């Protein structure tokens, strides 16, 4: 689904297909790279989504002073000490699962048991 | 114990309140009722201690809810709804990922490049800086020793007059660039919901003035008519004498 | 008279990229200065990553001595310098636009980008973050004959210097002849 | 430190040369290295123009082969104060900086920037080793340009106006074919062949 | 008339709507006294400052961006994601400027610098580290309000507040004396001026002692800050509110409506 | 705020735009040829009283 470049000039590769050998050729329409597709997938809408309540985390999201803290372990490392937020998407529909993180683990965990 | 700020004019304590505003030069997003054709917008005030006013607004514009996905925008002094490709293009950035590396940041996600892939289709047909300069946006004045729309007379707008922050100089275009590209990317992230609608009701986006702004205001705005008088009669001094 | 294009010579030519803080730019861009005498000294290592500046006692120490290499881009491409002189002195083509082209010679390739920052732990650094924070009937009838012969259209204005006379007597004169 | 290096505290430019240089610096905007001296059908003229109808503009093979086949004031105004030098900056600037080869097969555009031309110094060895410390004074960034068959002006705003609700996706194939606004290599090729 | 002196006053229109705010909004804490408003056609309009508040005067900002220059960003001139992944957009007023890698250490070194007293404590700093950002804010229109600053680490233990039993012997003291004051105070660091937009990279408390070790009323452990006192939230007219708390705050407004109508003495002369 | 305003934005504000000249050289050809007449008024530094 990704946007592919011709490596000759970083443009935006356009799919052309094939008169007659009945395969994808994505050629550049600046210079004349052409390259055979992958797959025949070419175009995706999705129309519904769910996605967006993990990520934004870095690696010291624990330095900041404003979080909460609490003493549910990491089932990594068995450290006590966490680091509890929720989610990182706001719909009108998002869930109130948490997300844990730790810092000895350095990982990131939930709380869901369905 | 009279301790108090106030003025005494024509035998009368008189005192002025303080005034507020939005603060200037800074992003927000609206999301505009559905069955209006646009969705999501933008909007930059500007002012720079503040030669005639320096208004000088900005809106980027969202069309459809489904396949209308496009995004044009306005500037002053353009009557047209210019698609953005033709913006960074003219700017001077040609090749097509480099505008998508301007835009977005994680190569990894693709949400946005689908967002934008009509976008690029919109950019399809005009390759080169000073071909997308060639459109029009005449709203005055009258057209000098030109063509159709002088090149000049183009880039003497978006040196001069546009984004009145950053500079206004002559030469910081790629500047310019990453601040739309920035704008671009929080009006994504509004369009597409990971981020939220903001407020306009939160106190500290607003600002207060008072009597410095108030007087530096009004100040200006008399000394320049003061100055369109000075310039008066120094034309008129055709004869003596240099009083 | 000398030759349009451009030197090649000097193209094979690895340059290095200094920024500067802008009290330390105002010394090294002195043309008072800069006529080749040394005012620094250098330290790498073998391998590299480390490299210091051993800046000589010339400033006075109002600023410090020692300084300390960031090499931010050790590896530069397409990265080109070139100087500049004056010269000696559908098928339609302009080979004279008024382009100026000079003798000008590609003289350097960069190929290492650095700054020199100001080593912190020095006593004569941070002073200058302080400083930083705090700051006649007869005859005129044959002459006017001899005026309409010079030119037909004579300007009013144009007779007055050429007769400078009573311009009432000059006005009935003009009368009797012609306009 | 024990000599592994070379040590040469700088020396630097004879004044008496220090009059009459603008000394500028050069950047190309492609991922792939590219050396002119190694690429470029020299010779190679360096020249300040106008860019209106470069693609039009002939190439200097052409012009060489062309050569060869020859062969009541209102008394009030006023200058609103500008400073002279921005005005200097803005009338050199006029024109922006090409170079390209005599072919024209390659041709290179360029461009001007102002963020950080005053903090950078050279240190450019010699031949004996010496380190000579010139002030730079501007940066300029080149791009290339036509080098792909660029389209048309007025053709484009017939594309760009909604007389397609898609434009074709191979339609600069089918242009390309049709053999309209050709490249600049092609039409020096064809030039020269005829 | 002291209550006169500090008067604001927006401009909106004729009908407007109502989550626009002719009601109150939870920002406006510690800035403007959520009883004193006038009553009628305006409720919500005309607002009134708090008692410490302050406004901003606006300060150059060129130190501070050559400052920030030399300490170390890449200027946006050789941006590019790729290599750059992860580093912190800098601004100043609105304005991109800077890109720089290491955002903890920029971040302590601006809040001691402004400690020590070489940045005029009317410039604000936000860390928002969720999304890799950093504010600088510097012009006027600004309003900000005093705090007790807090250290984490403690040779005696747990946390503490800076300041100590002497420090306030010295200030009563100079009062009685009839050298320190406020500024005095403020020089070597004890209180900060923080404004209305960096509250959310910081912990309030309510209390000196709230939770500082580890029937009359009801009543975490990362603080930073704490307030010099919670009466203070007020304005004018409500401090001379008898236990303001022990009543019904639309009573608060018909008293702070009611006390500008009040006879007496006005001045000496 | 009205300190602020005493003390500086005003020597500011007379200096963004104190810069007015009138140079009549000859405003035609020549009158031989005329000399380059710099009609030039610029404001200094402010006072207060
Ligand atoms: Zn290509
Ligand atoms: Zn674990």
């Amino acid at each position: 689904t990704t946007f592919r470049f011709c490596r000759d000039c970083n443009n935006m590769l356009y799919p052309r297909e094939d008169k007659e050998n009945n395969r994808l050729l994505f050629e550049c329409r600046t210079c004349s790279y052409v390259e055979e597709a992958g797959s025949p997938l070419v175009y995706r809408h999705e129309l519904i989504t769910n996605i967006g309540e993990t990520a934004g985390v870095v690696q010291d999201i624990g330095s900041d002073p404003t979080l909460p803290r609490s003493d549910r372990e990491c089932p990594k490392c068995h450290s006590r000490e966490n680091v509890f937020f929720q989610s990182q998407q706001r719909r009108k529909d998002t869930s109130m699962v948490l997300f844990f993180v730790c810092l000895s683990c350095s990982h990131i965990f939930t709380s869901d048991q369905k | 114990f009279d301790m108090g700020g106030y003025f005494i004019i024509n035998g009368s304590e008189k005192v002025l309140i303080a005034q507020e505003r939005s603060a200037g030069n800074i992003v927000q997003v609206f999301k505009k009722a559905a069955p209006s054709p646009i969705s999501h917008v933008a909007e930059i005030r500007s002012a720079l201690e503040k030669g005639s006013r320096f208004i000088s607004t900005l809106q980027v514009k969202l069309y459809g809810r489904s396949s209308a996905r496009t995004i044009k925008a306005t500037l002053p002094y353009i009557k047209q709804d210019i698609p953005i490709v033709i913006i960074f293009r003219a700017l001077g950035i040609i090749p097509d990922g480099e505008i998508l590396e301007h835009i977005c940041y994680d190569v990894n996600d693709w949400q946005m490049l689908e967002m934008l892939k009509p976008c690029v289709e919109d950019g399809f047909v005009i390759q080169d800086r000073e071909t997308a300069l060639d459109f029009i946006g005449r709203r005055g004045t009258a057209l000098g020793i030109k063509k159709e729309k002088r090149i000049q007379y183009a880039k003497d707008i978006l040196q001069k007059e546009f984004l009145p922050h950053i500079t206004q100089l002559e030469g910081f275009e790629s500047r310019k660039a990453f601040f739309l590209g920035y704008m671009i990317n929080r009006l994504l992230l509004c369009a597409l919901d990971r981020k939220d609608q903001d407020d306009r009701d939160h106190f500290g986006k607003k600002r207060l003035d008072l009597a410095g702004p108030l007087l530096a205001q009004l100040f200006k705005t008399l000394f320049k008519k003061l100055t369109k008088d000075i310039f008066r009669y120094m034309q008129r001094t055709v004869e003596e004498a240099h009083d | 008279e000398e030759s349009l294009d451009l030197d090649l010579e000097r193209s094979n030519r690895q340059v290095w990229l200094v920024r500067l803080p802008m009290f330390l730019a105002e010394k090294w861009r002195d043309r008072n200065n800069l006529h080749g005498q040394e005012l620094g000294k250098i330290r790498i290592n073998k391998d590299g990553s480390k490299i210091t500046l051993l800046l000589n006692e010339n400033d006075n120490d109002s600023i410090p001595h020692e300084y300390d290499l960031e090499l931010t881009k050790k590896v530069v491409e397409n990265e080109y310098v070139f100087t500049e002189q004056n010269l000696k002195k559908r098928d339609r083509y302009i080979p004279y636009v008024k382009t100026i082209p000079k003798k000008t010679a590609i003289v350097g390739t960069v190929c290492h980008e650095c700054q020199v920052m100001p080593s912190m732990n020095d006593p004569n650094y941070h002073k200058i973050v302080e400083q930083r924070r705090n700051i006649p009937k007869k005859e005129i009838l044959d002459y006017l004959f001899k005026l309409f012969d010079e030119y037909d259209y004579w300007s009013l204005k144009g007779l007055k210097e050429r007769t400078r006379q009573p311009e009432a007597h000059l006005k009935e004169c003009l009368d009797k002849v012609a306009t | 430190d024990p000599n592994e290096y070379n040590e040469f505290p700088l020396r630097a430019i004879p004044k008496e040369d220090l009059e009459n240089m603008r000394t500028h610096l050069l950047k190309f905007q492609s991922k792939k290295k590219i050396n002119p001296v190694t690429d470029f059908h020299l010779p190679v003229r360096l020249h300040r123009k106008d860019t209106r109808n470069l693609q039009f503009q002939l190439t200097r093979a052409e012009i060489v082969q062309r050569q060869k086949e020859i062969s009541l004031r209102r008394k009030t105004r006023q200058l609103k104060v500008l400073d002279e030098n921005a005005k200097k900056l803005r009338f050199e600037e006029f024109y922006p900086w090409v170079m390209e080869d005599f072919d024209g097969y390659n041709t290179w555009v360029g461009s001007y920037e102002a963020g950080n031309s005053d903090s950078y110094v050279l240190l450019s060895v010699e031949d004996d080793g010496s380190f000579t410390m010139i002030p730079a004074d501007k940066v300029y960034k080149f791009t290339a340009r036509n080098k792909y068959a660029t389209l048309t002006i007025d053709e484009a705003e017939k594309r760009m106006d909604k007389k397609s609700g898609e434009v074709p996706r191979w339609l600069m194939k089918h242009l390309d074919n049709i053999g309209t606004t050709t490249t600049r290599y092609d039409r020096t090729r064809r030039k020269l062949k005829a | 008339t002291l209550s006169h002196l500090r008067r604001t006053n927006t401009p909106i229109g004729r009908d407007g709507k109502l989550a626009k705010p002719r009601q109150l909004h939870n920002t406006h804490w510690g800035l403007v006294c959520p009883a004193e408003t006038p009553e009628g056609q305006a409720c919500g309009l005309v607002k009134n400052l708090s008692l410490m508040s302050c406004i901003s005067v606006g300060t150059d900002p060129m130190p501070i961006i050559t400052f920030l220059s030399e300490w170390g960003m890449e200027p946006l001139e050789d941006y590019v994601p790729h290599q750059s992944p992860d580093a912190t957009r800098v601004f100043v007023n609105g304005v991109w400027h800077g890109v720089h890698r290491n955002p903890a250490r920029l971040m302590e070194t601006l809040r001691t610098l402004r400690r020590k007293g070489d940045i005029n404590p009317e410039v604000s700093m936000i860390r928002d580290i969720r999304e890799k950002e950093l504010k600088i804010f510097t012009d006027a229109g600004r309003v900000y309000r005093p705090l007790f600053i807090v250290e984490d680490d403690e040779s005696l233990g747990h946390k503490e507040l800076k300041v100590r039993k002497g420090h306030i012997a010295k200030l009563m003291a100079t009062e009685y004396q009839d050298e320190y004051t406020w500024s005095s105070l403020l020089n070597e660091g004890l209180v900060e001026y923080i404004d209305a937009e960096e509250e959310e990279s910081i912990l309030i408390a309510m209390q000196p002692e709230d939770l500082e070790p580890a029937a009359k009323r009801i009543r975490a452990t990362t603080f930073t800050h704490c307030e010099i006192h919670p009466s203070m939230i007020l304005g004018v007219a409500a401090s001379i509110i008898p236990f303001p708390d022990h009543n019904q705050s639309p009573r608060n407004t018909y008293q702070s409506a009611m006390g500008k109508q009040a006879m007496g003495v006005f001045l000496t002369n | 705020s009205f300190n602020q305003f005493v003390d500086y934005t005003l020597q500011d504000i007379i200096c963004e735009d104190s810069t007015l000249i009138l140079e009549q050289l000859a405003q035609h050809t020549t009158e031989s040829d005329n000399i380059s007449r710099k009609y030039e008024i610029s404001f200094g530094k402010i006072y207060v009283t």
